[PDB]
């Protein structure tokens, strides 16, 4: 449902993340809504339209 | 209403006061199967005693 | 030849300029038409272009879809390109509510045609049949042209997306608890010789076994039944010569990673498949076990 | 409207054999033929000390005692991988618009930083394994205490 | 393993240790390597407590 | 060995403790394996019989 | 997912005598086979050790080994082994590692050792009582020959006497090839081999039932105006027990015969082995030779 | 912050049961702090934790 | 009560945080360059680093010492539930069919059911029978042994 190919393709502000488990952790157990996960590289943030 | 017999230590420690426990945080999640057969089964063992 | 030509690393694919290229700055000519990059140019998949009528292509819309070639028995079309889908009409192993879905979904003369003409012949079904391969592309029109890859991975004009393999979930089958790492699959035919008429079931198997042996062994493991009745038949009806109790065609190889359960929607209908990530073709012929 | 506040990366914590507490222990030295050698040893050559005996008791001969140690080997590994897509917006740019430019340095960056990351998970690999050999070859409290 | 105190030792230290599932109900015995091995100080002084 | 060591040496921070007249360093090893999917080999699994 | 390697390395974890290299240098560009595909594996892995077992049998090892992945061995360096996994249709140098001899343009099949000779030659990389034993590359006729004796073992076992059986597999476990001798090792029979004998007797029962009397009497047929001694020493076989053809009909003939091949495929099937390398040239020393690989 | 170490993907079942049988001793122990227990040390630990 | 006082015997299993302790340049550690290898094929190319590490250890004795600093759980239930021994022969039968169905009724133990191949792999490499429960509060089952 978002636009997950913007989020790699735009400029970021990098910080220090602070998970309190484990990042895949807080992933599996669903903190967070809207969560996406892929392995390597995936090449589908090229395909603008 | 409970047997007359009904074990008196039961009593002792936190418990069910259903007599079989029923926590789903000891079941995997949205497993509907295994946590009917936790809380219902008989010819399963209750899992607190 | 001399210690430098030895020497020399072979030359890149990618930094020498094409022949069209090479042409133009030769003669120093401007050309209105780009040419400094050529397309496909770096696609080592092998492809092929069909064209089928409008009423054969549904569920093909989608890339991934297995193709098949059947024999008319006549002249006029000769020979006809075919979905997996549509041969699971024809499949016992297909589930009744399913066997409805994509019965209504082909509702065409050409598709209907295909049926009768593969019921109609005294042949048994694997010898009416010869695989092509995958397909991943469609361009509609009254008759429509489809791409299909014979040796290599699916994937569109720059890999910027790689196309799975779509198996219709009731032909779908395993024989293993925990997967190798490669998996191998394979296009099972099996005939079932009841009273009236042969019943062909239609598999499409996943497995880590590349030998022959053994996976025929395992086969025959796991289809007893449709083996005693093909000795049930010789023995009660004789002067009717079958052969063969299945025939197995390997086609392609994965990872055990890459699968994946699915749905496919056409006309707000719903077909639910297995998903082979990043399948690549790898055909093989039929061959026959008893 | 909807309204995105910031879009936000992951800023990762490097880590090196050399700076951490851990490489005291260790003894680090880099060798160009290492894959060259099978196994490495040392000698060692002991004479013990002795002491005058009085009367009655046997006096104590000279003794020699010679050892030898050996080493060990583990090599770690990481793999990394890279698209096809991404190899061609490397190399390649059509047409040089802005979307092209964009995807160039997009596969650009993508590069460096699975270099980037490699790197550090060698880095973290070495520690890993040099920790797990020096915990081998530990034996608990009550052993050495006792001797 | 009827051998000296110091082979005695490195080898409790290597070989005299065993490993057990550790995400199952029931102890199931695992293979080296998958995941980390366990220490057994009564393989050491053949006691129970 | 000892004549292939370093010729240079750069200054760091670290915590000390006093053991008597003897110095050692304390250091916990939690940054590397933070997000990481391999096991702290510090953390360990002991069983008693 | 992770893509399978097509490199290997191996790493022995024991420590190596320069002997124990020198042994491994000579071993490039042999065949040896894996159980599992990994970028950094241990030798434990390595070779056909690991399933020597208490079961002994010869079927079950020919079983295993059939199941296993073959590579060739790239250059080695200290405590390091480099694996490649071949792909159809390329061009490869392989190392004749057994004694059998190889010649031009015949194919080859991987199959477990069978002892020669002294029975000496087993130094290959003893070390910690793990051993660097290697499958062998034989032309076609021999594992035709090894597979045939032993279903003919397997099916003469039924209901002959226990000494008989004894001299019967004393007389078919040996072999002459090529102007050499061989010998099956530990020929047991047991449900491997029984499950291949099943499938032969299916498959003769199919045939026997199948085949026209056209077929069946061609050969009684052809004895009473032809003479040689091919025919002679054929007859000798059979059972001993003008005129026109009883019944004469081409399509059932065909349809018969085109069910009595898949019989035949299926009967040739227990013995044929995969061929994995065709051989076009030969280092007249017989060592080595440049195969295509296939399979 | 007690289990944030261990697990590394998606709780299993054995980590679930440890994480409950955690829940229900604290809660247990803490419900009202400054009724049960007054001493300095104790609170001290309890506000740094 | 029957004549025996049979003994049990269970295994807990714990979790624990350890403590090393070495001494400065313990060990030394020999190490190359690390060295890449590329694998290309059509949809995506990927790297393997490898670095070989060897070590050798530098001390007449031991130069490291390790202690189980502190303990926070137990990973198994400490309960008096003992194991079946059906579960770990599982193809051994009562020479009478009908006293076998019996004894099996009677403590509760499912039928036995193999295949050929099931049985074989069994045997050579032991599947888990035994499947986990519903649910699980008090952790691993530390199953007692009886004698």
């Amino acid at each position: 449902m978002e636009n997950w190919s913007a989020l790699e393709l735009l400029p970021k502000v990098g910080i220090p993340t602070d998970f309190l488990t484990h990042v895949k952790t807080s992933a599996g157990e669903e903190m967070f809504e809207a969560l996406r996960i892929y392995y390597g590289d995936d090449p589908e943030r090229y395909n603008i339209h | 209403l409970t047997p007359v017999t009904m074990d008196v230590n039961y009593f002792k420690i936190p418990n069910n006061p259903r007599g079989r426990a029923s926590c789903m945080l000891a079941v995997d999640p949205y497993d509907t199967e295994a946590a009917t057969k936790a809380i219902y089964d008989h010819r399963e063992a209750d899992a607190q005693t | 030849m001399d210690a430098r030509a030895v020497a020399k690393r072979p030359r890149d694919p990618a930094d020498e300029d094409n022949e069209l290229v090479t042409a133009l700055k030769a003669k120093r000519e401007v050309n209105t038409i780009s040419v400094r990059y050529l397309y496909h140019a770096d696609h080592q998949a092998l492809t092929a272009r069909f064209f089928v009528p409008e009423g054969l292509v549904e569920f093909e819309a989608q890339p991934g879809a297995l193709l098949i070639r059947m024999e008319t028995g006549c002249d006029s079309p000769r020979h006809l390109y075919i979905s997996l889908y549509l041969l699971g009409i024809r499949a016992s192993n297909v589930s009744a509510s399913t066997r409805c879905l994509l019965e209504s979904v082909y509702t065409a003369s050409a598709a209907r045609a295909a049926l009768q003409w593969l019921d109609l012949g005294p042949h048994l079904l694997h010898r009416r049949l010869e695989t092509l391969g995958c397909v991943k592309t469609v361009s509609l029109g009254i008759t429509s042209l489809l791409t299909c890859v014979m040796r290599g991975y699916l994937y569109n004009t720059l890999k910027t997306e790689v196309f799975a393999l779509m198996i219709p979930k009731d032909m779908y089958l395993t024989w293993e608890e925990t997967r190798g790492r490669l998996q191998y699959v394979y296009l099972i035919i099996v005939y079932d010789y009841d009273g009236p008429e042969t019943r062909p079931g239609i598999y499409v198997l996943t497995s880590s076994i590349a030998h022959w042996q053994t996976l025929v062994d395992v086969a025959r493991g796991k289809f007893a039944r449709e083996r005693c009745s093909f000795v049930n038949r010789r023995i009660t009806r004789p002067r009717q010569i079958p052969l063969c109790t299945g025939v197995i065609q390997k086609l392609g190889w994965c990872l055990a990673d890459d699968i994946h359960t699915s749905f496919l929607v056409h006309k707000e209908l719903k077909l639910s498949v297995v998903r082979l990530d990043n399948f690549s073709v790898e055909l093989g012929d039929f061959r026959e076990f008893v | 409207f909807e309204a995105i506040f910031g879009t936000f990366c992951n800023r990762l914590e490097w880590v090196y054999f050399l700076t951490s507490g851990l490489a005291a222990a260790a003894h680090a030295i880099k060798f160009h033929d290492l894959n060259k050698l099978t196994t490495g040893k040392m000698l060692f050559h002991v004479q013990v000390p002795r002491v005058a005996s009085g009367a009655g008791l046997p006096t104590s001969r000279q003794t020699t005692i010679m050892v030898t140690k050996y080493s060990e080997k583990s090599p770690i590994t990481i793999p990394f991988e890279l698209s096809a897509a991404c190899l061609t917006y490397l190399r390649e740019t059509f047409e040089g618009t802005i979307l092209d430019k964009i995807l160039n340095v997009e596969a650009m960056h993508t590069v460096l930083r699975a270099l980037k990351n490699t790197a550090d998970a060698m880095e973290r690999g070495l520690i890993h394994s040099f920790l797990q050999t020096l915990l081998r070859k530990a034996p608990p409290y009550f052993v050495v205490q006792t001797l | 393993a009827n051998k000296t105190l110091f082979k005695t030792i490195d080898e409790y230290l290597l070989r005299a240790k065993d490993c057990i599932r550790g995400d199952t109900d029931t102890q199931y015995v695992c293979v080296e390597g998958t995941e980390q091995l366990i220490e057994n100080p009564c393989r050491l002084t053949q006691e129970a407590l | 060995l000892s004549q292939a060591g370093a010729h240079s040496l750069t200054p760091l921070s670290m915590d000390v403790i006093r053991l008597g007249e003897k110095t050692v360093i304390m250091e916990n090893l939690r940054r590397v394996y933070k997000n990481t999917d391999t096991k702290d080999p510090l953390e360990r699994n002991v069983d008693l019989t | 997912m992770a893509a399978m390697e097509a490199n290997i390395f191996c790493t022995f974890d024991h420590k190596l005598s320069i002997a124990d290299v020198g042994k491994l240098t000579k071993l490039v560009a042999a065949v040896v086979p894996i159980p599992q595909r990994l970028h950094l594996i241990k030798h434990y892995q390595l070779g056909l050790h690991q399933f020597v077992d208490h079961t002994r049998g010869y079927v079950r090892l020919r079983g295993l080994l059939r199941n296993m992945t073959l590579t060739l061995m790239r250059r080695v360096e200290g405590n390091q082994i480099l694996l490649h996994v071949p792909t159809h249709g390329l061009l490869y140098t392989v190392l004749n590692t057994g004694p059998v001899t190889w010649e031009k343009g015949d194919a080859l099949c991987v199959l477990p050792p069978l002892f020669h000779g002294p029975l000496a030659r087993e130094n290959l990389l003893t070390l910690g009582q793990w051993e660097l034993v290697l499958p062998w590359i034989v032309p076609m006729p021999l594992a035709l020959e090894i597979n045939q004796r032993l279903l003919i073992m397997g099916l003469f076992s039924l209901d002959r006497s226990y000494e008989e059986v004894k001299a019967a597999v004393q007389q078919l476990q040996t072999i002459t090839f090529r102007d050499a001798t061989f010998t099956i090792p530990d020929p047991v029979i047991d449900q491997h081999l029984l499950i291949d004998m099943k499938t032969a007797c299916l498959s003769m029962s199919m045939v026997a039932n199948l085949a026209s009397e056209l077929t069946m009497t061609y050969v009684r047929k052809l004895a009473l105006e032809d003479s040689s001694m091919l025919l002679v020493k054929c007859q000798e076989l059979l059972m001993r027990l003008p005129a026109r053809p009883q019944h004469v009909s081409p399509d059932d003939e065909i349809a018969r015969l085109s069910a009595l091949f898949v019989m035949l495929r299926q009967l040739d099937d227990l013995i044929r082995e995969q061929v994995v390398f065709t051989v076009c040239d030969v280092s007249p020393d017989n060592k080595s030779a440049t195969c295509i690989f296939k399979g | 912050v007690e289990n944030a170490t261990l697990a590394r993907q998606a709780l299993n079942r054995i980590q679930r049961s440890n994480i409950l049988q955690s829940f229900k001793a604290k809660m247990l122990a803490t419900l009202f702090l400054l009724n049960r227990t007054r001493d300095r040390d104790y609170v001290l630990k309890f506000l740094t934790r | 009560h029957p004549g025996f006082a049979l003994t049990a015997v269970r295994t807990d299993t714990f979790e624990v945080d350890m403590l090393l302790y070495s001494g400065k340049s313990c060990t030394s550690v020999i190490i190359n360059n690390p060295i890449v290898t590329k694998e290309e094929r059509d949809i995506s190319t990927t790297y393997h680093v490898t670095q070989n590490i060897n070590t050798v250890d530098m001390g007449l004795g031991y130069t490291s010492n390790t202690c189980v600093a502190y303990v926070n759980r137990v990973r198994t239930d400490m309960g008096v539930r003992v194991q079946d021994l059906f579960r770990v022969f599982p193809m051994n039968v009562y020479r009478h069919d009908e006293v076998d169905r019996w004894i099996r009724h009677a403590a509760g133990v499912e039928r036995p059911q193999l295949l050929d191949t099931e049985t074989i792999s069994m045997l050579t490499f032991g599947s888990m029978s035994e499947r986990n429960a519903a649910a699980t509060v008090h952790g691993q089952k530390a199953a007692c042994e009886l004698i």
